[PDB]
Protein backbone atom coordinates (compact mmCIF):
# COMPACT_ATOMS: atom_id res chain seq x y z
CA UNK A 1 0.00 0.00 0.00
CA UNK A 2 2.79 2.98 1.24
CA UNK A 3 5.21 1.05 -1.67
CA UNK A 4 2.75 1.48 -4.01
CA UNK A 5 2.11 4.64 -2.68
CA UNK A 6 5.03 5.93 -3.59
CA UNK A 7 5.74 5.16 -7.14
CA UNK A 8 3.90 7.63 -7.90
CA UNK A 9 2.96 8.12 -4.82
CA UNK A 10 4.34 11.53 -4.45
CA UNK A 11 7.33 11.78 -3.95
CA UNK A 12 6.83 14.75 -4.63
CA UNK A 13 5.40 15.78 -1.64
CA UNK A 14 8.63 14.56 -0.08
CA UNK A 15 10.06 17.10 -2.72
CA UNK A 16 7.60 19.32 -1.07
CA UNK A 17 9.06 18.45 2.07
CA UNK A 18 12.29 20.69 1.94
CA UNK A 19 10.55 22.26 -1.17
CA UNK A 20 9.13 24.25 2.23
CA UNK A 21 12.67 26.27 1.44
CA UNK A 22 12.56 24.22 5.45
CA UNK A 23 11.22 28.35 5.61
CA UNK A 24 13.01 29.12 7.99
CA UNK A 25 15.43 30.04 6.81
CA UNK A 26 14.99 31.91 3.25
CA UNK A 27 16.28 29.34 0.97
CA UNK A 28 15.34 27.37 -0.72
CA UNK A 29 18.10 25.87 -2.64
CA UNK A 30 17.05 22.68 -3.46
CA UNK A 31 19.20 21.03 -5.91
CA UNK A 32 18.71 16.64 -4.57
CA UNK A 33 19.23 14.37 -7.82
CA UNK A 34 15.41 14.43 -7.43
CA UNK A 35 14.68 12.38 -6.33
CA UNK A 36 14.41 8.80 -6.22
CA UNK A 37 12.88 9.92 -9.90
CA UNK A 38 12.40 7.00 -10.32
CA UNK A 39 12.85 3.46 -11.54
CA UNK A 40 10.58 3.90 -14.56
CA UNK A 41 12.96 2.29 -16.60
CA UNK A 42 12.60 -1.22 -15.46
CA UNK A 43 13.20 -0.53 -11.81
CA UNK A 44 9.28 0.21 -11.58
CA UNK A 45 9.26 -3.20 -13.18
CA UNK A 46 11.65 -5.14 -10.44
CA UNK A 47 9.57 -3.53 -7.77
CA UNK A 48 5.61 -5.15 -9.44
CA UNK A 49 8.49 -8.04 -10.22
CA UNK A 50 9.13 -8.48 -6.56
CA UNK A 51 4.97 -7.75 -5.93
CA UNK A 52 4.58 -11.02 -8.39
CA UNK A 53 7.37 -12.47 -5.89
CA UNK A 54 5.30 -11.94 -3.35
CA UNK A 55 1.82 -13.13 -4.06
CA UNK A 56 3.35 -15.83 -6.47
CA UNK A 57 5.17 -16.74 -3.12
CA UNK A 58 1.66 -17.29 -1.87
CA UNK A 59 -0.08 -18.53 -4.66
CA UNK A 60 2.39 -21.69 -4.23
CA UNK A 61 2.17 -21.62 -0.47
CA UNK A 62 -1.57 -22.01 -0.12
CA UNK A 63 -1.37 -24.34 -3.44
CA UNK A 64 0.29 -26.79 -1.43
CA UNK A 65 -2.85 -27.10 -0.12
CA UNK A 66 -4.95 -28.18 -2.96
CA UNK A 67 -3.37 -31.69 -2.70
CA UNK A 68 -5.18 -33.39 0.18
CA UNK A 69 -2.10 -34.77 -0.15
CA UNK A 70 -3.23 -36.09 -3.33
CA UNK A 71 -5.62 -38.14 -1.15
CA UNK A 72 -3.57 -39.03 1.49
CA UNK A 73 -0.49 -39.80 2.67
CA UNK A 74 1.87 -37.62 0.11
CA UNK A 75 1.81 -35.46 4.01
CA UNK A 76 5.26 -33.80 3.73
CA UNK A 77 4.25 -32.42 0.51
CA UNK A 78 6.70 -29.82 1.42
CA UNK A 79 8.20 -29.44 -2.20
CA UNK A 80 6.55 -29.40 -4.99
CA UNK A 81 3.91 -29.16 -7.09
CA UNK A 82 3.03 -32.52 -9.46
CA UNK A 83 1.27 -35.65 -9.27
CA UNK A 84 -2.47 -35.13 -9.97
CA UNK A 85 -3.10 -38.72 -9.32
CA UNK A 86 -7.23 -37.83 -9.99
CA UNK A 87 -9.03 -40.56 -8.25
CA UNK A 88 -11.58 -37.79 -7.05
CA UNK A 89 -13.20 -40.21 -5.06
CA UNK A 90 -13.39 -39.93 -2.61
CA UNK A 91 -13.08 -38.96 0.98
CA UNK A 92 -9.55 -39.51 2.23
CA UNK A 93 -9.65 -37.40 -0.04
CA UNK A 94 -10.36 -34.27 -1.88
CA UNK A 95 -9.86 -32.43 1.52
CA UNK A 96 -7.05 -30.37 1.07
CA UNK A 97 -5.94 -31.15 4.07
CA UNK B 1 6.63 53.18 17.02
CA UNK B 2 9.23 54.32 19.35
CA UNK B 3 9.20 58.13 18.10
CA UNK B 4 5.50 58.15 18.54
CA UNK B 5 5.04 56.35 22.03
CA UNK B 6 8.50 58.26 23.11
CA UNK B 7 7.66 60.15 26.26
CA UNK B 8 4.41 62.30 26.20
CA UNK B 9 2.71 65.35 27.93
CA UNK B 10 5.46 67.05 25.91
CA UNK B 11 5.07 69.59 22.85
CA UNK B 12 5.54 67.28 19.64
CA UNK B 13 5.05 69.19 16.40
CA UNK B 14 6.43 67.26 13.59
CA UNK B 15 4.44 64.22 14.93
CA UNK B 16 1.67 65.10 12.53
CA UNK B 17 4.75 65.04 10.01
CA UNK B 18 5.39 61.32 11.47
CA UNK B 19 1.84 60.33 11.04
CA UNK B 20 1.61 61.81 7.53
CA UNK B 21 5.07 59.97 6.00
CA UNK B 22 4.03 57.27 8.60
CA UNK B 23 0.79 57.53 6.81
CA UNK B 24 2.43 56.89 3.67
CA UNK B 25 4.45 53.81 5.24
CA UNK B 26 1.07 52.66 6.67
CA UNK B 27 0.92 53.32 2.54
CA UNK B 28 3.31 50.86 2.08
CA UNK B 29 1.27 48.14 4.78
CA UNK B 30 -1.75 49.36 3.02
CA UNK B 31 -0.28 48.94 -0.55
CA UNK B 32 1.56 46.02 0.90
CA UNK B 33 -1.44 44.26 1.94
CA UNK B 34 -3.55 45.01 -1.59
CA UNK B 35 -0.35 43.63 -2.77
CA UNK B 36 -0.38 40.91 -0.60
CA UNK B 37 -4.23 40.32 -2.11
CA UNK B 38 -3.24 40.98 -5.53
CA UNK B 39 -0.53 39.27 -5.45
CA UNK B 40 -2.42 36.10 -4.47
CA UNK B 41 -4.52 37.03 -7.41
CA UNK B 42 -1.83 37.19 -10.28
CA UNK B 43 0.96 35.17 -8.76
CA UNK B 44 -1.53 32.56 -8.52
CA UNK B 45 -3.21 32.92 -11.72
CA UNK B 46 0.34 32.77 -12.93
CA UNK B 47 -0.08 28.43 -13.53
CA UNK B 48 -2.89 27.59 -15.88
CA UNK B 49 -2.98 23.64 -14.82
CA UNK B 50 -2.94 21.16 -11.78
CA UNK B 51 0.25 19.46 -11.49
CA UNK B 52 1.07 15.82 -12.70
CA UNK B 53 0.58 14.04 -9.31
CA UNK B 54 -1.70 17.45 -8.48
CA UNK B 55 -0.29 18.16 -5.93
CA UNK B 56 0.86 22.05 -4.56
CA UNK B 57 1.68 24.92 -6.70
CA UNK B 58 4.77 26.51 -5.01
CA UNK B 59 3.14 30.17 -5.61
CA UNK B 60 1.75 29.50 -2.40
CA UNK B 61 4.79 27.91 -1.26
CA UNK B 62 5.93 31.65 -2.30
CA UNK B 63 2.40 32.86 -0.56
CA UNK B 64 3.09 31.34 3.06
CA UNK B 65 6.96 32.60 3.23
CA UNK B 66 5.98 35.62 2.26
CA UNK B 67 3.92 35.63 4.94
CA UNK B 68 6.41 34.78 7.11
CA UNK B 69 8.10 37.52 5.30
CA UNK B 70 5.56 39.26 7.42
CA UNK B 71 6.00 37.72 10.38
CA UNK B 72 9.45 38.31 12.15
CA UNK B 73 8.68 42.12 11.53
CA UNK B 74 6.27 41.44 14.24
CA UNK B 75 5.77 44.60 16.46
CA UNK B 76 6.44 46.67 13.50
CA UNK B 77 3.31 44.32 11.93
CA UNK B 78 1.35 45.44 15.67
CA UNK B 79 1.80 48.98 15.62
CA UNK B 80 1.92 48.64 11.70
CA UNK B 81 -2.29 47.29 11.70
CA UNK B 82 -3.16 51.03 12.99
CA UNK B 83 -6.38 52.19 11.57
CA UNK B 84 -7.32 51.14 8.28
CA UNK B 85 -10.32 48.48 6.78
CA UNK B 86 -10.69 45.13 6.13
CA UNK B 87 -11.87 46.73 2.72
CA UNK B 88 -8.14 48.06 2.51
CA UNK B 89 -7.10 44.94 1.21
CA UNK B 90 -10.35 44.18 -1.09
CA UNK B 91 -11.37 44.46 -4.58
CA UNK B 92 -14.95 45.76 -4.13
CA UNK B 93 -17.34 43.54 -5.63
CA UNK B 94 -16.66 40.34 -3.77
CA UNK B 95 -18.65 38.69 -1.17
CA UNK B 96 -18.25 38.12 1.98
CA UNK B 97 -19.45 34.09 1.73
CA UNK B 98 -15.96 33.67 0.01
CA UNK B 99 -14.65 34.47 3.54
CA UNK B 100 -14.59 32.42 6.32
CA UNK B 101 -15.26 35.37 9.10
CA UNK B 102 -17.75 35.59 11.05
CA UNK B 103 -15.06 43.53 15.95
CA UNK B 104 -13.09 46.42 15.31
CA UNK B 105 -11.06 46.74 18.42
CA UNK B 106 -7.07 46.09 18.34
CA UNK B 107 -4.70 45.02 16.48
CA UNK B 108 -5.04 41.56 17.40
CA UNK B 109 -8.17 41.34 15.74
CA UNK B 110 -6.95 42.85 12.41
CA UNK B 111 -3.91 40.21 13.16
CA UNK B 112 -6.16 37.06 12.67
CA UNK B 113 -8.88 38.99 10.52
CA UNK B 114 -6.45 40.00 8.34
CA UNK B 115 -4.13 37.37 7.47
CA UNK B 116 -6.86 34.79 7.72
CA UNK B 117 -8.52 36.74 4.79
CA UNK B 118 -5.05 36.77 2.73
CA UNK B 119 -5.16 32.59 3.33
CA UNK B 120 -9.59 32.61 2.34
CA UNK B 121 -8.05 34.82 -0.79
CA UNK B 122 -5.91 32.13 -1.55
CA UNK B 123 -8.78 29.59 -1.08
CA UNK B 124 -11.12 31.81 -3.74
CA UNK B 125 -8.16 32.45 -6.19
CA UNK B 126 -6.98 28.59 -5.91
CA UNK B 127 -10.82 27.37 -5.99
CA UNK B 128 -10.98 29.32 -8.88
CA UNK B 129 -8.72 27.83 -11.35
CA UNK B 130 -9.62 24.19 -10.82
CA UNK B 131 -13.30 25.45 -11.28
CA UNK B 132 -11.24 27.06 -14.75
CA UNK B 133 -8.90 24.21 -15.45
CA UNK B 134 -10.99 21.04 -15.33
CA UNK B 135 -14.50 22.68 -16.95
CA UNK B 136 -12.97 25.03 -19.56
CA UNK B 137 -16.12 26.61 -20.75
CA UNK B 138 -18.10 27.61 -18.00
CA UNK B 139 -18.68 29.95 -15.42
CA UNK B 140 -16.46 29.24 -11.67
CA UNK B 141 -19.26 29.22 -8.99
CA UNK B 142 -17.70 29.00 -5.75
CA UNK B 143 -17.98 27.57 -2.33
CA UNK B 144 -20.54 25.29 -3.18
CA UNK B 145 -20.54 21.46 -2.31
CA UNK B 146 -24.35 21.82 -3.20
CA UNK B 147 -22.89 22.80 -6.96
CA UNK B 148 -24.92 20.99 -9.37
CA UNK B 149 -22.40 22.13 -11.52
CA UNK B 150 -18.69 20.14 -10.80
CA UNK B 151 -17.93 16.54 -11.39
CA UNK B 152 -14.72 16.69 -9.27
CA UNK B 153 -15.40 17.63 -6.16
CA UNK B 154 -13.16 14.84 -5.08
CA UNK B 155 -10.29 15.85 -6.95
CA UNK B 156 -10.74 19.55 -6.38
CA UNK B 157 -11.09 18.69 -2.73
CA UNK B 158 -7.60 16.69 -2.19
CA UNK B 159 -5.86 19.38 -4.41
CA UNK B 160 -7.21 22.39 -2.41
CA UNK B 161 -6.94 20.46 0.87
CA UNK B 162 -3.51 19.48 0.50
CA UNK B 163 -2.56 23.37 -0.46
CA UNK B 164 -4.50 23.61 3.09
CA UNK B 165 -1.86 20.88 4.42
CA UNK B 166 0.96 23.44 3.43
CA UNK B 167 -0.33 26.36 4.72
CA UNK B 168 -1.20 24.95 7.81
CA UNK B 169 1.98 22.98 7.63
CA UNK B 170 3.79 26.46 7.46
CA UNK B 171 1.77 27.51 10.53
CA UNK B 172 2.96 24.62 12.06
CA UNK B 173 5.67 26.36 13.89
CA UNK B 174 5.12 29.76 12.78
CA UNK B 175 5.07 33.34 14.84
CA UNK B 176 1.49 33.15 12.48
CA UNK B 177 1.17 30.00 14.51
CA UNK B 178 1.53 32.36 17.84
CA UNK B 179 -0.11 35.43 16.47
CA UNK B 180 -3.36 34.24 14.61
CA UNK B 181 -4.67 32.87 18.04
CA UNK B 182 -9.10 32.12 18.31
CA UNK B 183 -11.18 33.17 15.49
CA UNK B 184 -8.61 32.03 12.55
CA UNK B 185 -8.25 28.28 13.90
CA UNK B 186 -11.84 27.34 13.02
CA UNK B 187 -11.69 30.02 9.87
CA UNK B 188 -9.06 27.40 8.46
CA UNK B 189 -11.92 24.63 9.81
CA UNK B 190 -14.42 26.09 7.79
CA UNK B 191 -11.93 26.19 4.98
CA UNK B 192 -11.17 23.15 5.49
CA UNK B 193 -14.85 21.42 5.93
CA UNK B 194 -15.95 23.30 2.31
CA UNK B 195 -13.47 20.72 0.15
CA UNK B 196 -14.49 17.91 3.10
CA UNK B 197 -18.22 18.25 1.99
CA UNK B 198 -16.44 18.41 -1.77
CA UNK B 199 -15.71 15.12 -0.93
CA UNK B 200 -18.38 14.05 0.76
CA UNK B 201 -20.29 15.33 -2.36
CA UNK B 202 -21.38 12.01 -4.14
CA UNK B 203 -21.42 10.11 -0.95
CA UNK B 204 -24.28 12.41 -0.15
CA UNK B 205 -25.88 11.06 -3.55
CA UNK B 206 -25.54 7.83 -2.56
CA UNK B 207 -26.90 8.09 0.71
CA UNK B 208 -29.60 10.72 -0.98
CA UNK B 209 -31.42 8.47 -3.71
CA UNK B 210 -30.93 5.58 -1.20
CA UNK B 211 -33.38 7.21 0.88
CA UNK B 212 -35.00 8.63 -1.68
CA UNK B 213 -35.58 4.69 -2.97
CA UNK B 214 -37.06 4.28 0.64
CA UNK B 215 -39.26 7.31 -0.01
CA UNK B 216 -40.60 6.30 -3.19
CA UNK B 217 -41.28 2.94 -2.32
CA UNK B 218 -42.85 3.80 0.82
CA UNK B 219 -46.29 3.87 -0.20
CA UNK B 220 -47.50 -0.07 -0.71
CA UNK B 221 -46.65 -3.59 0.76
CA UNK B 222 -43.58 -5.46 1.49
CA UNK B 223 -41.12 -5.66 -2.15
CA UNK B 224 -42.99 -8.36 -3.73
CA UNK B 225 -41.65 -5.48 -5.92
CA UNK B 226 -38.10 -7.11 -5.61
CA UNK B 227 -36.85 -5.29 -8.61
CA UNK B 228 -36.94 -2.38 -5.50
CA UNK B 229 -35.21 -4.98 -2.98
CA UNK B 230 -32.10 -5.34 -5.93
CA UNK B 231 -33.33 -1.54 -7.50
CA UNK B 232 -32.34 -0.08 -3.38
CA UNK B 233 -29.86 -2.87 -2.67
CA UNK B 234 -27.99 -3.34 -5.74
CA UNK B 235 -27.64 0.24 -7.09
CA UNK B 236 -26.73 1.21 -3.83
CA UNK B 237 -23.81 -1.39 -4.00
CA UNK B 238 -23.03 -0.38 -7.11
CA UNK B 239 -22.75 3.65 -6.08
CA UNK B 240 -20.90 2.08 -2.97
CA UNK B 241 -18.11 0.30 -5.00
CA UNK B 242 -18.01 3.22 -7.32
CA UNK B 243 -17.05 5.48 -4.15
CA UNK B 244 -14.32 3.52 -3.12
CA UNK B 245 -13.26 3.16 -6.19
CA UNK B 246 -12.34 6.71 -6.61
CA UNK B 247 -11.86 7.31 -3.03
CA UNK B 248 -8.51 5.19 -4.09
CA UNK B 249 -7.20 7.64 -6.49
CA UNK B 250 -6.13 10.16 -3.84
CA UNK B 251 -3.94 9.27 -0.15
CA UNK B 252 -4.20 11.53 2.67
CA UNK B 253 -1.47 13.23 4.09
CA UNK B 254 -2.99 14.68 7.53
CA UNK B 255 -3.60 12.58 10.16
CA UNK B 256 -6.43 14.42 11.14
CA UNK B 257 -8.00 14.95 7.61
CA UNK B 258 -8.12 11.20 7.42
CA UNK B 259 -9.99 10.56 10.91
CA UNK B 260 -12.15 14.22 9.77
CA UNK B 261 -13.23 12.68 5.99
CA UNK B 262 -13.22 8.88 7.76
CA UNK B 263 -15.53 10.20 10.35
CA UNK B 264 -17.99 12.48 8.64
CA UNK B 265 -18.75 9.93 5.83
CA UNK B 266 -19.45 7.56 8.53
CA UNK B 267 -21.54 9.43 9.85
CA UNK B 268 -23.19 10.75 6.71
CA UNK B 269 -23.68 7.07 5.83
CA UNK B 270 -24.36 4.94 8.63
CA UNK B 271 -28.09 4.93 10.27
CA UNK B 272 -29.63 5.08 6.96
CA UNK B 273 -28.17 1.42 6.41
CA UNK B 274 -28.73 0.76 10.00
CA UNK B 275 -32.27 1.37 10.24
CA UNK B 276 -32.76 0.91 6.33
CA UNK B 277 -30.92 -2.84 6.22
CA UNK B 278 -32.55 -3.32 9.52
CA UNK B 279 -35.83 -2.73 8.10
CA UNK B 280 -35.77 -4.53 4.94
CA UNK B 281 -33.38 -7.74 6.04
CA UNK B 282 -36.57 -10.10 6.09
CA UNK B 283 -37.55 -10.47 2.42
CA UNK B 284 -35.55 -13.96 1.38
CA UNK B 285 -33.99 -17.03 3.07
CA UNK B 286 -31.05 -15.96 1.49
CA UNK B 287 -30.90 -12.42 1.21
CA UNK B 288 -27.14 -12.94 0.34
CA UNK B 289 -28.39 -12.94 -3.07
CA UNK B 290 -29.92 -9.79 -3.01
CA UNK B 291 -27.77 -7.90 0.01
CA UNK B 292 -24.20 -8.04 0.27
CA UNK B 293 -23.21 -6.08 3.34
CA UNK B 294 -23.75 -5.89 6.72
CA UNK B 295 -23.25 -2.74 8.77
CA UNK B 296 -19.86 -4.78 10.34
CA UNK B 297 -18.61 -5.05 7.35
CA UNK B 298 -19.40 -1.72 5.75
CA UNK B 299 -18.07 -0.50 8.84
CA UNK B 300 -14.81 -2.78 8.01
CA UNK B 301 -14.60 -1.78 4.44
CA UNK B 302 -15.08 1.94 5.80
CA UNK B 303 -12.29 1.44 8.48
CA UNK B 304 -9.60 0.18 5.63
CA UNK B 305 -10.75 2.85 3.40
CA UNK B 306 -8.66 5.12 5.26
CA UNK B 307 -4.98 3.24 5.28
CA UNK C 1 27.26 6.05 -7.54
CA UNK C 2 26.28 4.56 -4.45
CA UNK C 3 23.59 5.42 -3.50
CA UNK C 4 22.56 2.47 -4.19
CA UNK C 5 19.51 4.55 -4.23
CA UNK C 6 18.02 7.19 -4.94
CA UNK C 7 15.84 6.81 -2.61
CA UNK C 8 13.34 4.07 -3.00
CA UNK C 9 15.71 1.06 -3.31
CA UNK C 10 17.97 1.72 -0.17
CA UNK C 11 13.87 3.15 1.11
CA UNK C 12 12.50 0.18 -1.21
CA UNK C 13 15.15 -2.57 0.44
CA UNK C 14 12.54 -1.32 3.14
CA UNK C 15 10.60 -2.88 0.41
CA UNK C 16 13.49 -5.31 -1.07
CA UNK C 17 15.30 -6.50 2.31
CA UNK C 18 11.43 -6.47 3.82
CA UNK C 19 9.79 -8.01 0.62
CA UNK C 20 12.69 -10.62 1.67
CA UNK C 21 11.11 -10.68 5.14
CA UNK C 22 7.84 -11.07 3.70
CA UNK C 23 9.37 -13.96 2.06
CA UNK C 24 11.66 -15.60 4.63
CA UNK C 25 8.73 -14.56 6.83
CA UNK C 26 6.38 -16.40 4.52
CA UNK C 27 8.92 -19.49 4.62
CA UNK C 28 8.97 -19.34 8.08
CA UNK C 29 5.13 -18.91 8.86
CA UNK C 30 4.11 -22.14 6.46
CA UNK C 31 7.19 -23.68 7.60
CA UNK C 32 5.93 -23.43 11.31
CA UNK C 33 1.99 -24.23 10.87
CA UNK C 34 2.74 -26.72 8.26
CA UNK C 35 5.58 -28.53 10.22
CA UNK C 36 3.18 -29.15 12.87
CA UNK C 37 0.07 -29.83 11.32
CA UNK C 38 1.94 -32.49 9.57
CA UNK C 39 3.32 -33.77 12.97
CA UNK C 40 -0.57 -33.40 13.56
CA UNK C 41 -1.37 -35.89 10.45
CA UNK C 42 1.19 -38.25 11.84
CA UNK C 43 -0.45 -37.96 14.88
CA UNK C 44 -3.85 -37.56 12.81
CA UNK C 45 -3.89 -40.67 10.87
CA UNK C 46 -0.86 -43.06 11.80
CA UNK C 47 -1.13 -42.23 15.65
Amino acid sequence: EHIEKFLDGTYQNSIINEKRKENILIGDSNIIESYQKSLILKEEQINEVRLKGEEFITSVSQNLISFFTSSQSSLPSSLKDSTGDITRSNKDSGSPL
Amino acid sequence: NDVKKSLRGKELQNYNLLQDCTQEVRQVTQSLFRDAIDRIIKKANSISTIPSNNGVTEATVDTMSRLRKFSEYKNGCLGAMDNITRENWLPSNYKEKEYTLQNWEDHNVLLSCFISDCIDTLAVNLERKAQIALMPNQEPDVANPNSSKNKHKQRIGFFILMNLTLVEQIVEKSELNLMLAGEGHSRLERLKKRYISYMVSDWRDLTANLMDSVFIDSSGKKSKDKEQIKEKFRKFNEGFEDLVSKTKQYKLSDPSLKVTLKSEIISLVMPMYERFYSRYKDSFKNPRKHIKYTPDELTTVLNQLVR
Amino acid sequence: KNTTSSSNENPILRWMSIKMNGFQNELNELSGHMISKIIHSQRLILQ
